[PDB]
């Protein structure tokens, strides 16, 4: 055939993938953390969304650490041989690094893990995706007014390669989730990937999810203390192609 | 609005 590029992912397997959503809103009265008011409205934003991006949604809701653990490990021991890609959304409070069950925290590493290059073989190569709606911290954003290393014979890649995070705040920070609406960020998400995940690489859907949080919410509150604060989502990718929801018919 |  003719001249052929590899530049993006092939995400034209028999189906997309899975998109697995943990939605935790309730959690147990001795670890003193609050009901989530307005994730239910985030999760059905996700089901809907990855619903028209023709994902097997899995909705899983108020799940234990063991229970968060015991699925991650079951789902990346499934075949995934003919799906293009993974999607975990995780929406629960959190700490740098962590995510919580219902009844104490899970280790992000602990969950990313189970999908390493080496450990589930039917993803190798293709992108894994996890979106994070949960704080990473205490800080508060005020903002301002505006030859031996070369040609190895046996090619290997890093099994850290082809993950993608998408956070939905910056390290060290507070998450927003407003009670009726949803979180600011899966909000944002939602409504970038329905405008643009026919028209745009992904990298630059999430480009705009940034500038939408960024500019168009602000804090509001009766303690000053958390007034006026603003939010900006944190992109990670050790993505090693483009990706596009979308391909040649 | 409450915080995660």
């Amino acid at each position: 055939s003719g001249i052929s590029l590899d530049n993006s992912y092939k995400m034209d397997y028999p189906e997309m993938g899975l998109c697995i959503i943990i939605n935790n809103k309730n959690f147990h009265k001795s670890t003193g953390m609050t009901s989530r008011s307005g994730t239910d409205v985030d999760a059905a934003n996700l089901r809907e969304t990855f619903r028209n991006l023709k994902y097997e949604v899995r909705n899983k809701n108020d799940l234990t650490r063991e229970e968060i653990v015991e699925l991650m490990r079951d789902v990346s021991k499934e075949d995934h041989s003919k799906r293009s890609s993974f999607v975990c959304v995780l929406l629960s409070h959190g700490e740098e690094g962590i995510i919580f069950g219902t009844n104490g925290p899970v280790d992000l590493k602990k969950i990313t893990n189970f999908f390493r290059g080496d450990r589930c073989r039917s993803l190798t190569g293709k992108p894994k995706l996890f979106i994070i709606q949960a704080c990473r911290g205490t800080e508060l954003d005020c903002g301002i007014e505006t030859g031996v290393d070369d040609d190895m014979a046996c090619h290997k890649i890093p099994v850290e390669a082809d993950f993608l995070y998408a956070y939905s705040t910056a390290p060290g920070y507070y998450s927003w989730r407003n009670s009726k609406d949803g979180s600011w960020f899966i909000q944002s998400l939602c409504a970038m990937l329905k405008q643009y995940a026919d028209k745009l690489e992904f990298m630059h859907i999430l480009t705009r999810v940034n500038r939408k949080v960024a500019t168009e919410f602000e804090s509001f509150s009766f303690d000053a203390t958390f007034h006026a604060k603003k939010q900006i989502p944190c992109i990670v990718s050790m993505l090693t192609k483009e990706l596009y929801f979308y391909h040649q018919l | 609005l409450e915080t995660d």
